[PDB]
RNA sequence: UCUAUAUGUCAGCGUGU
DNA sequence: CCACCACGCGGGCGGTAGCGTGCTTTTTTCGATCTTCC
DNA sequence: GGAAGATCGAAAAAAGCACACGCTGACCCGCGTGGTGG
């Protein structure tokens, strides 16, 4: 059902819309989208668990 | 007035500003900045 | 395609904030004025950047985000209306390069 | 204790007693939405006199 | 009562409830 | 002629991004549908 | 057969969260920019 409910088909429309969610009134940027996305939980600096 | 937002001494030297005094200021120096900004003949993006 | 865009700058950093900009390879802009006046008993014909606080920038925003200029050291603020950052057409650039004070 | 100042605003501003409590008056009277009230109250979106 | 001694929130609390 | 002392207005802070994160009740609005018609 | 109103669950915003008293600390712009008078 959730498959079903959300718009995304794809890896670059499911990084715009991370983006769009995140940071909004900001353009939608390819690279940027995927530095926020990599930074959110996969970065040693901004996300660390004890 | 002035007497409802006073300037009371601290003792040291100081007066604690009020917040609304704070606020007048900030508003005073807006004012005198666009109205400065409008003489200047800036175009619309920047006034606006 | 690159395009112009307003930033407001904060009180006294508008000369780091620009050439922190020009390190980072954008076009800039600010009107500039020459007035002159006496200082230190001398006459002097000193420029002050015309409506102060205020920076134009030619970039384009997929080679380089809008966020990394606004994080940008010296610079306070994108202009802006509505939730998307505030667009300047070419016209407006064309006046202020000509606008001659 | 008494005297008041007044400032010489150049440009118009609403009230915002008068624009966000909830029914809004501006809105109310208008006719209209408050998110296009909103958009060209702070320079959004132009409107037609 | 101008005769003295003529700041406020915040945070931590505690007391009577 | 130059190093310590005012100083005077924006102010989100600081940075070449992100910060938050254990309530309930009421009111307003919005998208998605629906459903009933002329 | 498309439109209008309509409605219904859901999302977003606003306001409130008892009283009285006693005590402690922390100020109540920082910082690039003159500017000065040694």
């Amino acid at each position: 059902e959730t498959l079903r409910v959300d718009p995304t088909n794809d890896r670059l429309s499911a990084l715009v819309e991370i983006y769009r969610m995140m940071r909004p009134g900001e353009p939608p940027t390819r690279e940027a989208a995927e530095s926020l996305f990599e930074n959110l939980f996969f970065s040693e600096d901004r996300y660390d668990l004890s | 007035p002035p007497d409802l937002r006073p300037l009371v001494p601290l003792d040291g030297g100081r007066f604690a500003t009020s917040d609304l005094n704070d606020l007048y200021r900030r508003v005073i120096n807006r004012n005198n900045r666009l109205k400065r900004l409008l003489d200047l003949a800036a175009p619309d993006i920047i006034v606006r | 395609m690159q395009s112009w865009y307003l930033l407001y700058c904060k009180r006294g950093q508008l000369q780091r904030a620009q050439e922190h900009l020009e390190r980072q390879a954008v076009n800039c802009l600010a009107p500039m004025i020459t007035l002159e006046k006496i200082v230190r008993g001398k006459r002097t014909a000193v420029s002050e950047p015309l409506f102060p606080n205020y920076l134009f920038v030619e970039f384009d925003p997929e080679v380089i985000h809008t966020t990394t200029i606004n994080a940008t050291r010296g610079v306070s603020h994108f202009v802006r209306f509505g939730a998307s950052p505030a667009i300047v057409p070419s016209a407006v650039i064309h006046q202020l390069s000509v606008y001659k004070p | 204790r008494e005297r008041m100042g007044h400032i010489e605003l150049a440009s118009p501003t609403a009230h915002i007693w008068f624009l966000k409590s909830l029914p809004s008056r501006i809105g109310l009277l208008l006719d209209m939405p408050l998110r296009d009230i909103e958009r060209v109250l702070y320079f959004e979106s132009y409107v037609v006199i």
